[PDB]
């Protein structure tokens, strides 16, 4: 087998968002460089509204 | 030490966020100790379930 659990079905997903939110989610699963946790902000504004 | 060990085992087996003891009170027979999540995610019920479990597989019910 390539993958103990595939990346993701092809089948299933629509558009590149689609293909993005299951990376996400079957991330754990792979061995990976950077094991996600809470993130850091070192920027922010928010513009005036209607 | 062992309860521990096991359920770091097992959350490697089955994908589930690692615990590690912060600190203890162990008097007689009774224990008190806390355990901090690795990731930083919330505690879940699977999680609890799975290390109150204890030697799962190795002893009877």
């Amino acid at each position: 087998k390539l993958f103990e659990t595939s990346p993701f079905d092809p089948l299933t997903i629509k558009n590149n968002q689609d293909v993005v939110d299951k990376l996400y989610a079957t991330q754990s699963s792979s061995i990976q460089e950077v094991v996600p946790t809470k993130t850091f902000a070192t920027e922010l504004q928010f513009g005036v509204t209607s | 030490t062992v309860a521990l060990d096991d359920y770091n085992n097992r959350a490697y087996r089955l994908n589930l966020p690692k615990l590690e003891l912060v600190t203890d009170n162990k008097v007689g027979d009774d224990s008190v100790e806390v355990l901090r999540v690795v990731d930083g995610s919330p505690l879940t019920p699977e999680i609890a379930k799975l290390y109150v479990n204890c030697m799962q597989d190795h002893a009877d019910k």
